[PDB]
């Protein structure tokens, strides 16, 4: 379950398996120095057997570190206060307006803001003036009928921008 | 005409009107009573409201 | 942006431990007694408190 | 130059809205609290006699409230 | 009273001879005054019930529920433009005399001499609103909606012709007060069971019961925002009056033949208030709403209580409020999403900003604000009921429970936490919204403070 | 004032202080300074809006009423004579139902008054609350909401009844 | 006493301004925090009063006005009452959010 | 100052102007438990000296 | 103390035990020992509305404290002395409930062990 | 509450927790270079400097994301993302 | 070294042990493959229908009128009457209905039986 | 503006036309669409579903809606109005599930089993009652000021 592949690189859920028991392990340990030396030990831990040549070791070996990791796993992981589930998540998230709106204001508080709304107005432009041709064709060239990914090409032609850049650009601050 | 002559005019006007259901009336009646009652020398509420002389019961 | 340099903060603090300090005494001491105070208590029976928060 | 361009939905439909409110419930408020002011401090409410024997009066002239 | 009948006879015409761009102001300004006319109406103490004609009468009863019919009006008509704008001239003043006459139907309902009377304005009530809501209902199954509507009320509203007729060729006139000071206990035959039956099964179906409640919840959520408030409101405290009018006979065998109706409505409130609590479609959360309320309604009719009554009558004219003002909601999030379904449409906390305060007073009232008439009404109910019987508390408080649950789920459903970032055309707050808001709660919350109007008949 | 007859209000008892302190008595300066700005102007607004008030002459009585002749002098239809008995009865509900407000507020004045001496001189208060309670319960409670008057007239007579063959039966 | 009734409704009737003074204004108090705050110290020094009357006397009273629904054989009004609890517990709390109104000037600061 | 002029002076005045008549033309009102009245002591209203406790001793 | 372990442990025969206290009639080793002083003029004691499970032995104490609370207010340290004697006196009358149940204790122990070994 | 950032300033800082760091020598350190090809570090490591900037900075990064950083350049762009540094 | 994790109705089991992703089969990796084609082509006409400048209102979902139409509208179609609805019905319809039926009534003669001896609290008894 | 094909008339018989029918218009694969069977609960032909979606999901993943775990392709869950974050938290067991309940059951159940040992066996300092001056305080009691005198004194020890 992810963006690029179907699979997901074994290699790479050994990683995975590594950053979650190093996380869980900052939950585990206080004082910081002996979570440095049992960091230390758990890396050694691992670099015991780094260079097994076979593949059937080695889900074994990832199946039983499994078993003692959710063994020996901790309730609540130190999960930072921007984190999914974490303290704030999204804690400023009252001021997000997206800025689709803002056209709706009424034209006295347009003459009181004008050098952002007639910018806004060159970003409108800039915004209508690439949007037919050159990402439609993009969009309906070069895929197959099955796009058989989530990530777009880049305009490389000669000019204007990679598409779908509305959204992307135009997101808020992240903290108002 | 939703409110300027409507709500606040109505407002003022069911907020004072006669006593509904006789209420400073009934204090006033009920003062008059007691005051009367305890005046002359019987106890206030005695039973039965319908009188009991009046009464013609089937008898056994 | 560990700043503590703030007059309304110091000014909320300090008085709430001014009133934190003298306001138990203060108020204990001047209630009405409206129940029976029993004073009289064995040996380890009134010191338990300080010695289970001691240990 | 350190100021960020603040953003809001929309306020001026909400501040028209609640002005054309609070002035037209003030328009016809403050005369009827000025009425009944001056009537409660000019008119009175009653005083509390009897009624006089052989004499009888309206369904009015109960009430203790002038307006009323 | 007929001249307060007669003015609406004349509004009839004066949408037909008003011009275009005129219709509107004639309307509306000619029924607020028609407002002012229907607050002049409180000239009654007392003892008795005051009679206005050869005709008919005012019980103090029938006051507050005229004042809130001739209330209601003047803000539905304000309520129902702009779905149907678009549309012809002579349609539209088609509509706006279809409810002028249904109105003028509902006053002659109301303020009824004669239970014979207030069967044929009874289904005088019923007939135009089912032409406006087909005619209007903007969704593919009206058709069926309108067909279970009046299949399912003239149905349960049949028996009570001949019963009526019963009491008239045995009793003499019906007229209220010689209907009164004449009846006799009537004895545990099988003929006084069927016809209580037949008048009770009749206003169950009215109210709606739960065993015949699905003849609501269609019909609110297929039907336009005029006939939905009127249907709710009006039809089915409508209802509720006409049982406590009619209640005042065969009270010895009510005792042995009550207790399966006050069963059904007590777990089929329960059932009900676990049903609106899961639900999308927003719409119809309202309706089951109004199923659990006017089951709490039935409650405390069947037991005979002053308390009971005046809480029950309380309920009535609070939940009609409530219930219009949560309609008008629905349909402002409908003008400005097209989507009618509950968890699509979200956002909307920084998007129209007062609008969340109007929100939160209707799951407030839903919710039995502490001083609102609504928990007002609920806290007798509960006590009458209580003193009738010392175990019935379990089901009214899980009944209060839920009831906060759904009430405060369908408040932070569509308008708390996230915007979807793929609505991207709504408009900001109008004008005509939340004035149809503080028309809505000003009055309740007034009504809060003085509520010496709005208790029953034993005040 | 009022009817200070009708309305039971016993006498003040308020000892003299007597400091023992120079702090000195923080509470008469308090209210000295309370009187001296406050109970001054109020007492010369309130003399203006007197003389307005002796300007003028409003007055306003006391509906009285007259007396029906019965229900039970009524025959079995008797319309006109039924609805005179059932309104002078109904008013006679009512002002019962302001007698027991009244002696429910005096109740509640005499728990006040007394505070943590409880029984001591409301003992007879309370057992004349019980009493007009008792006649109250054994009248007009037990009959329900759809009456007019003819179903406590009903009652009336079960009751008399009952006692009449239970003293019977019992003597 | 007049002083001390009036000085506990005073106690209560000076939580209403910031209410209507925001509700009627529509050009918004920017030193709206600076006016609650001074107003909630207004009403802990006049809390200050009736509590100090009451240990030094006592005089424990009931206060009660505007009956509605006065409907069967009870009645009930707006009705409350100083003893000992609600008379010396309301300043404590005021005095702590007082305090608390501080903090929250500081702690809302960017928003 | 001023501030606390206004705000506190107006409703001050309004409430003591409402405290007397209105509240005391409703005769069942505001009502009071007593000060406690000691042995020992002189009544300010009427005044007449209360008894004091007898002999106290074994202390 | 180990009246509670004896009494749950042992037996709870010899062990009074509370809201059943007077087992034993008055008046068995007495011999003239009953004074209850009690000079507190119950009448004023209704007077000065003292707390419920107040109005007892040791008032009088009570009403001279509460008697220089009130009549020296604002001097906030004034009565200790007082306060100290009615401390002492219900420490005189905890003693004397402790002498009451070990009375008790002591009689039905001895008496009861005496006349069931011999009788 | 305003941290102020710069792009310049938060790359010095970058690059000095980098230098902090053992096995790659403090000399040749650039601003855009490998990660695994030429600072002779294998993917343990490399993750384990993530972690670290994580727990310094205050914000993860996924292993969805982890895959595919292989220089500095693309951190001090990633967590300017996170950031949006300027004025 | 473990109980190796029952799953229940609440007990989600989690992503790491499954442990079906050990033995995986070239076709499960290929149905994992047209899961991502699936997901593909879905999010790339929704970009397509989403960042039009062009268009104004909403994104018109057909899965979420598909999921509303099927759970209120398609209900009474299709349905029979078996053995398990019918006994489910007549538990949830009568069973709890009965059950508060019959203490209603024991609770009610209760009462009848001890007012109609005349031993209650009706001392004072006056709210009804 | 919606096809009434593009609702689900009809269970899942026959197997060529229903589940070709199913995997073209719900947008999914042939076997993983699962019908439910038709068992006369209604249902349709409406896919089964692994019901967690909520602690599933990573949210690192980056998916449309942020907070409804939505792709805008999906057939939907059946339950979905029971299955959003803020209702309930699907969350893997940190433990096992019947671990908790034993434990929790057997801890209330000691704990209520030592409360019945408390409330039947109490503690108290050896002491006597309270010795009430006037009759065991009488006439501070209900009343009766003449009626019952009742004899009870008090006798020092």
């Amino acid at each position: 379950f992810l963006p690029s592949a179907a699979y997901l690189t074994h290699q790479q859920k050994v990683l995975q398996l590594y950053k979650r028991a190093l996380r869980h392990l900052e939950s585990r340990c206080v004082h910081r120095d002996k979570y440095r030396y049992f960091a230390c030990l758990l890396r050694a831990r691992f670099d015991e057997h780094k260079n097994e040549k076979d593949m059937v070791k080695a889900t074994q070996l990832l199946r039983e570190a499994e078993k003692e990791f959710w063994h020996g796993q901790h309730p609540q992981p130190y999960i930072f206060p921007e984190s999914p589930g974490g303290t704030s998540y999204e804690r400023y998230e009252c001021y997000k307006v997206p800025e689709w709106c803002l056209d709706d204001w009424h034209p006295s508080e347009k003459a009181m803001y004008p050098d952002y709304f007639a910018k806004r107005e060159q970003w409108k432009k800039l915004r209508r003036e690439s949007w037919e041709r050159e990402v439609k064709q993009l969009q309906e060239e070069t895929p197959v009928g099955g796009p058989r990914t989530e990530a777009l090409p880049p305009a490389r032609k000669q000019g204007d921008l990679p598409p779908l850049w509305w959204h992307i650009v135009t997101r808020p601050r992240e903290r108002p | 005409f939703g409110f300027s002559i409507v709500l606040v005019l109505g407002s003022t006007f069911v907020a004072y009107l006669p006593d509904y259901r006789m209420q400073e009336w009934a204090r006033r009646e009920a003062e008059r009573l007691v005051k009367y009652r305890e005046a002359h020398g019987l106890p206030l509420m005695e039973s039965n409201c319908f009188d009991p002389s009046k009464i013609q019961l089937p008898e056994d | 942006n560990i700043n503590e340099n703030n007059p309304f903060l110091i000014n909320s603090i300090k008085r709430l431990l001014i009133g934190s300090l003298f306001a138990g005494f203060i108020i204990s001491n001047n209630i009405p007694p409206m129940t029976i105070p029993q004073m009289t208590m064995p040996h380890y029976l009134k010191m338990t408190a300080l010695t289970v928060t001691i240990l | 130059g350190k100021r960020l361009f603040i953003i809001k939905p929309s306020g001026f439909y909400d501040k028209r809205f609640l002005k054309l409110l609070r002035f037209y419930i003030l328009l016809t408020g403050i005369p009827v609290v000025i009425g009944i002011t001056l009537i409660n401090v000019f008119i009175g409410e009653a005083e509390l006699a009897e009624i006089p024997e052989g004499y009888v009066p309206e369904h009015w002239e109960y009430f203790k409230h002038p307006i009323s | 009273m007929l001249k307060y009948i007669i003015p609406t006879m004349m509004l009839m015409p004066l949408t037909w001879l008003s011009k275009n761009s005129m219709i509107w102001i004639n309307t509306t300004l000619h029924s607020l005054l028609i407002s002012l006319t229907s607050l002049l109406l409180l000239n009654q103490f007392g003892d008795n019930s005051l009679n206005f004609s050869l005709t008919f009468f005012s019980d103090s009863l029938s006051t507050p529920l005229l004042i809130l019919t001739m209330w209601l009006l003047p803000l539905m008509l304000m309520a129902s433009q702009h779905h149907l704008s678009k549309e012809n001239l002579a349609r539209k003043k088609l509509f706006i005399s279809m409810l002028i006459l249904l109105q003028l139907f509902l006053i002659m309902t109301f303020t009824a001499t004669e239970l014979i009377f207030f069967y044929i304005m009874f289904e005088a009530t019923l007939v135009p609103t089912l032409i406006i809501i087909t005619r209007w209902g903007n969704q593919t199954e009206r058709l069926n909606a309108g067909l279970y509507f009046l299949f399912y009320t003239l149905a349960g509203s049949l028996p009570l012709l001949v019963a009526l007729i019963y009491i008239q060729n045995t009793m003499g006139s019906l007229n209220f007060l010689i209907l009164q000071y004449w009846v006799q206990p009537m004895p545990n035959s099988w003929s006084n069971t069927f016809m209580w039956l037949a008048c009770m099964m009749a206003f169950m179906v009215k109210m709606p019961l739960y065993g015949l409640h699905l003849w609501l919840p269609k019909a609110h959520v297929e039907a336009p925002i005029a006939g939905s408030m009127v249907l709710a409101a009006i039809l089915l405290k409508l209802g509720g009056y006409g049982m406590m009018r009619i209640t005042l006979l065969l009270n010895p065998i009510t005792d042995f033949m009550a207790y399966p109706f006050i069963m059904l409505s007590l777990w089929g409130m329960i059932m009900t208030s676990s049903i609106c609590l899961r639900q999308t479609d927003l719409k119809s959360l309202i309706a089951y709403s109004s199923v659990s309320h006017m089951a709490l309604v039935i409650v405390a009719i069947l037991i005979q209580t002053p308390w009971s009554y005046m809480g029950a009558t309380a309920l009535m004219i609070a939940h009609g409020l409530t219930s219009s003002m949560l309609f008008c909601l629905a349909n402002s999030n409908y003008e400005r999403v097209h989507s009618r379904t509950m968890i699509l449409a979200r956002g909307l906390q920084t998007l129209l900003p007062l609008m969340a305060a109007w929100w939160l007073l209707a799951s407030l009232t839903n919710l039995a604000l502490p001083p609102s008439i609504n928990l007002i009404g609920e806290l007798f109910v509960v006590m009458s009921t209580f003193s009738w019987s010392n175990i019935t508390i379990i089901l009214m408080g899980l009944n209060m429970v839920i009831t906060a649950l759904y009430s405060l789920y369908m408040l932070i459903t569509t308008q708390r936490g996230k915007h979807t970032h793929h609505i991207n055309n709504i408009l900001p707050s109008f004008t005509r919204e939340n004035a149809l808001m503080s028309l809505h709660m000003l009055p309740l919350l007034l009504l809060s403070l003085n509520p010496k109007i709005i208790l029953g008949p034993l005040y | 004032s009022w009817d200070k007859d009708v309305y039971p209000e016993p006498p003040r008892r308020t000892p003299a202080p007597s400091p023992q302190t120079s702090l000195p008595n923080p509470i008469t300066y308090l209210t000295k300074a309370f009187d001296l700005l406050v109970d001054r102007p109020v007492t010369l607004v309130r003399e203006f809006i007197e003389r307005q008030h002796a300007k003028n002459k409003y007055y306003y009585y006391h509906r009285e009423f007259r007396r029906v002749p019965d229900i039970t002098e009524c025959h079995e239809k008797d319309v006109l004579c039924m609805f005179e008995a059932e309104m002078q009865w109904k008013r006679d509900y009512k002002v019962d139902q302001e007698i027991v407000n009244i002696i429910q507020e005096r109740l509640k004045a005499c728990q006040q008054r007394e505070g943590e001496s409880h029984r001591q001189n409301c003992a007879k208060e309370l057992q004349q609350f019980t009493q007009v309670v008792k006649a109250y319960q054994d009248r007009y409670h037990d009959l329900g909401a759809h009456y007019s008057a003819r179903k406590c007239l009903a009652k009336q007579k079960q009751r008399m009844l009952a006692e009449r063959k239970a003293t019977k039966e019992a003597a | 006493m007049n002083l001390f009734s009036s000085l506990t409704l005073v106690t209560l009737i000076l939580l209403t301004m910031p209410i209507a003074a925001i509700n009627f204004n529509t050009h918004k108090f920017t030193n709206y925090p600076l006016y609650v705050k001074t107003t909630i110290s207004c009403a802990f020094i006049t809390s200050m009063i009736p509590t100090m009357m009451f240990i030094h006397t006592g005089q424990e009273m009931i206060i009660s006005n505007w009956h509605w629904l006065t409907i069967q054989t009870l009645k009930l009004s707006l009705s409350f009452k100083m003893d000992f609890f609600s008379m010396m517990f309301v300043p404590v709390a005021l005095f702590v959010t007082w305090s608390i109104m501080e903090f929250s000037m500081w702690y809302m600061h960017s928003d | 100052s001023i501030f606390a002029f206004t705000h506190v002076l107006i409703p001050v005045w309004i409430i003591h102007y409402y405290l007397k008549y209105h509240v005391t033309t409703k005769p069942y009102t505001i009502v009071e438990k007593k000060p406690r009245i000691f042995p020992g002591d002189t009544i300010l209203e009427t005044g007449e000296v209360i008894p004091p406790m007898k002999e106290f001793p074994d202390q | 103390g180990a009246h509670l372990a004896r009494r749950y442990l042992g037996d709870a025969s010899v062990e009074p035990e509370p809201l059943r206290m007077p087992t034993f009639p008055p008046d068995y080793g007495f011999p003239e020992r009953k004074e209850r002083e009690m000079v507190a003029t119950q009448q004023e004691m209704n007077d000065a509305q003292l707390v419920l499970q107040q109005r007892d032995y040791c008032a009088h104490y009570l009403i001279r404290f509460l008697k220089c609370k009130r009549d020296s207010f604002p001097n906030f340290l004034a009565c200790k002395h007082e306060q100290h004697d009615w401390d002492y006196c219900e420490h005189l009358d905890y003693v004397k409930r402790m002498k009451e149940f070990e009375r008790e204790r002591r009689l039905l122990q001895r008496k009861k062990r005496r006349e069931q070994r011999e009788a | 509450d305003a941290p102020p950032l710069t792009l310049e300033g938060i790359k010095d800082r970058v690059l000095y927790v980098l230098k902090l760091y053992d096995k790659i020598d403090p000399e040749k350190l650039s601003v855009n270079s490998h990660f695994m090809k030429d600072l002779g570090l294998d993917s343990l490591d490399q993750v384990e400097i993530i972690m670290a900037m994580e727990d310094e900075f205050g914000f993860e990064i996924p292993d969805i994301d982890a895959e595919k950083l292989m220089c500095p350049q693309e951190i001090v762009d990633y967590i300017a993302d996170k950031k949006d540094v300027y004025e | 070294s473990f109980p190796k994790y029952e799953p229940s109705r609440l007990a989600s089991l989690p992503t790491t042990l499954d442990p079906a992703e050990y033995d995986i089969s070239s076709e499960t990796r290929k149905a994992q493959a047209e899961r991502l084609a699936i997901r593909s082509r879905l999010k790339r006409e929704y970009q397509l229908q989403y960042n039009d400048p062009s268009r104004r209102g909403v994104v018109e979902d057909p899965a979420l009128i598909r999921w509303t139409c099927a759970r209120s509208a398609n209900v009474y179609p299709n349905f029979r009457p078996n053995t398990k609805t019918s006994l489910l019905g007549a538990l949830f319809g009568i069973g709890p209905l009965i059950f508060w039926y019959y203490v209603f009534k024991t609770d009610r003669d209760r009462k009848e039986k001890l007012i109609q001896e005349g031993k209650l609290d009706r001392t004072f008894n006056i709210s009804y | 503006s919606h096809i009434t094909k593009d609702m689900l008339p009809g269970p899942y018989p026959k197997t060529p036309e229903e589940r070709a029918a199913a995997a073209k218009k719900y947008n999914m694969r042939v076997e993983d669409y699962e019908p439910y069977p038709d068992d006369g609960m209604g249902y349709g032909d409406y896919p089964k579903l692994p019901d967690r979606s909520q602690q599933e999901r990573d949210p690192w993943y980056d998916w449309d809606h942020p907070d409804l775990r939505l792709n805008w392709g999906e057939p939907m869950h059946w339950d979905l109005d029971m299955y959003i974050r803020n209702r309930v938290d699907t969350s893997p067991t940190p433990v096992n599930w019947n671990l908790m309940c034993k434990h929790l059951f057997g801890f209330v159940a000691f704990m209520l089993f030592m409360f019945w040992v408390g409330e039947t066996y109490p503690t108290y300092q050896p002491v006597g009652p309270k010795q009430y001056p006037y009759n065991n305080l009488y006439l501070e009691r209900g009343g009766d000021p003449n009626k019952e005198p009742e004899p009870v004194v008090h006798y020092e020890i």
